[PDB]
C-alpha cells in the first residue's frame, strides 16, 4: 500500500496473509474454512495467516492454518488476468472472534466513486522498495470502466474495475495481491494488477467479486 | 530483450506482441509493463512492434 | 499463403488487394461500394485494387479505386486483436461481373470442421521470405474452439477463430491480412494474426465475421 496509513491491530478482521516461507499474497476470510484471493497468487503449500498485524512478530491473535485445496478460477486468463479470483480452503475451521471476522460478500456490484478500504502488508514506495509489518490501509473511490479503460487501453474487461486516483500517489502495490477491496461492508474487489505503483494515469486493477458470487457459493458448498 | 512467444499479424508491416510471462519483464526495451502486484509478480510487456526477438 | 495453390485468374472475384504505394492487404468486396478487411490493416490513403491476378501486371481485368472512407470497428483492440474488422467504402461503385464480384455476408455462422477457402498475395513460405505475385488459394478446416484455445491459450476470444492444420505446413502468412476465409459461398472469416506461418499447434486466427454482420449492415446503410 503506497500513500496510505496504518490500519491499527486487527482493525480489518478479515484480512489474511499468504505465506509459503514468507508473506507473498494476501487474501479475504469470507467464512470460518474459506479464503477469496487472486488466482495469480496460486502456488503450492500455502499456510493462512488470520489474525495478523506485524507479520514478522507473533502478537498472540494469529491463527496458522494451512490450505487442503487451492482452486483457480475454472476460466482464470493469466495471459490478460481476466478472471483473477481463486478459493483457498482451510484444513480446518478458523476461531471467528473480533480480531478475526469473515467479510460478506456482495449482492450487487458497486458504482463508480463508491469509497472503499484496500489494505495488505505490500510494499510503501512508488519509486523504491520499503516493505512494512504492520497492515496499511487506504480509502480510494472505485474509478468509472470508461476512465479504467482509457488508463489501460484494451487491457480492461469486464471482470476488472480501476480504483485509486489518476493524479497517483496512492495506490496497492508489490505484496498486496489477493487482499481485500471493501466497499459498504461487502468484499467488490481483489487486488489484481498494474503498471508500477501510485503512478500519475496508472491506478490500480482489481478483479470484480460481484461477477463471482455464483460460482463462489456453488464451489464451497460442494467441497 | 528475448520473446518465446510472439503472435504477429499478417499484414505488411506485421503487427507483432510479446505475450512472454516474466518475474521482471520490465526492462528499458519495453515501454508498457503490466505486472500483478505479488510475490514475485508476473509481468507481461504489451508492446507492439513489427519483429519478434530471439528466443530465451 | 503456404502450402496452397494458384488460384487460376479471377477465380476468387471477390478477392481484394489493398494499395498503399504497394500491396500491405487483402480485403473482400460485399457490395459493388464497400470492401470487408482486418482493423489491424487500417491505414490513410487506401487503394482498392479489385480484378488482381497478377499484382504487379495490369493484365485488362483489374479496378483501381480509391478508398472515400474507412470505418474501424468501433470496438477493435488493438493488442488482443479482439473485433478485427474494418470496412472500407469506395470513391465510386465498382461494376460487377465474372471477374469482379461480391461474396455473400454469413446468415448463421460456420461449424468446426467446415472446409473453407483462404486466398492472399501473402508469404508462401513458412521459414524464408517469397512474395507471390498471383493469387494463392488454400483449403482449410475450421477448427473447433477448444484445439483453437489450446493453441493460444489465454487469447483466442469469442469474436475469432482457428482455421488449417494442427501439423503446420498449410497456413496463411505476411500479406494476407484481410482476406477472405470463405465457407459454403460465405464470407466467414477474415484473416488476422498467427504464430508464425505454417508452424506445428501454430494455426492461423481469424475474425469471426458471422458476430458482425449487424453492425455491417447497419454501417453501410448510413454511410
Ligand atoms: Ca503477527
Ligand atoms: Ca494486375
Ligand atoms: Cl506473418
Ligand atoms: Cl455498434
Ligand atoms: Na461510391
Amino acid at each position: 500500500i503506497v500513500g496510505g496509513y496504518t490500519c491499527g491491530a486487527n482493525t480489518v478482521p478479515y484480512q489474511v496473509s499468504l505465506n509459503s516461507g514468507y508473506h507473498f499474497c494476501g487474501g479475504s476470510l469470507i467464512n470460518s474454512q474459506w479464503v477469496v484471493s487472486a488466482a495469480h497468487c496460486y502456488k503450492s503449500g500455502i499456510q493462512v495467516r488470520l489474525g495478523e498485524d506485524n507479520i514478522n512478530v507473533v502478537e498472540g491473535n494469529e491463527q496458522f492454518i494451512s490450505a487442503s485445496k487451492s482452486i483457480v478460477h475454472p476460466s482464470y486468463n493469466s495471459n490478460t488476468l481476466n478472471n483473477d479470483i481463486m478459493l483457498i480452503k482451510l484444513k480446518s475451521a478458523a476461531s471467528l472472534n473480533s480480531r478475526v471476522a469473515s467479510i460478506s460478500l456482495p449482492t450487487s456490484c458497486a458504482s463508480a466513486g463508491t469509497q472503499c478500504l484496500i489494505s495488505g502488508w505490500g510494499n510503501t514506495k512508488s519509486s523504491g522498495t520499503s516493505y512494512p509489518d504492520v497492515l496499511k490501509c487506504l480509502k480510494a473511490p472505485i474509478l468509472s470502466d470508461s476512465s479504467c479503460k482509457s488508463a489501460y487501453p484494451g487491457q480492461i474487461t469486464s471482470n476488472m474495475f480501476c480504483a485509486g486516483y489518476l493524479e497517483g500517489g496512492k495506490d496497492s502495490c508489490q505484496g498486496d495481491s489477493g487482499g481485500p477491496v471493501v466497499c459498504s461492508g461487502k468484499l467488490q474487489g481483489i487486488v489484481s494488477w498494474g503498471s508500477g505503483c501510485a503512478q500519475k494515469n496508472k491506478p490500480g486493477v482489481y478483479t470484480k467479486v460481484c461477477n463471482y458470487v455464483s460460482w463462489i457459493k456453488q464451489t464451497i458448498a460442494s467441497n | 530483450p528475448c520473446c518465446d512467444h510472439c503472435s504477429c499479424t499478417k499484414s505488411i508491416p506485421p503487427q507483432c506482441r510479446c505475450t512472454d510471462l516474466r518475474l521482471d519483464s520490465c526492462h528499458s526495451a519495453c515501454k508498457s509493463c503490466i505486472c500483478t502486484l505479488s510475490i514475485p509478480a508476473q509481468c507481461v510487456c504489451d508492446d507492439i512492434d513489427d519483429f519478434c526477438y530471439e528466443p530465451c
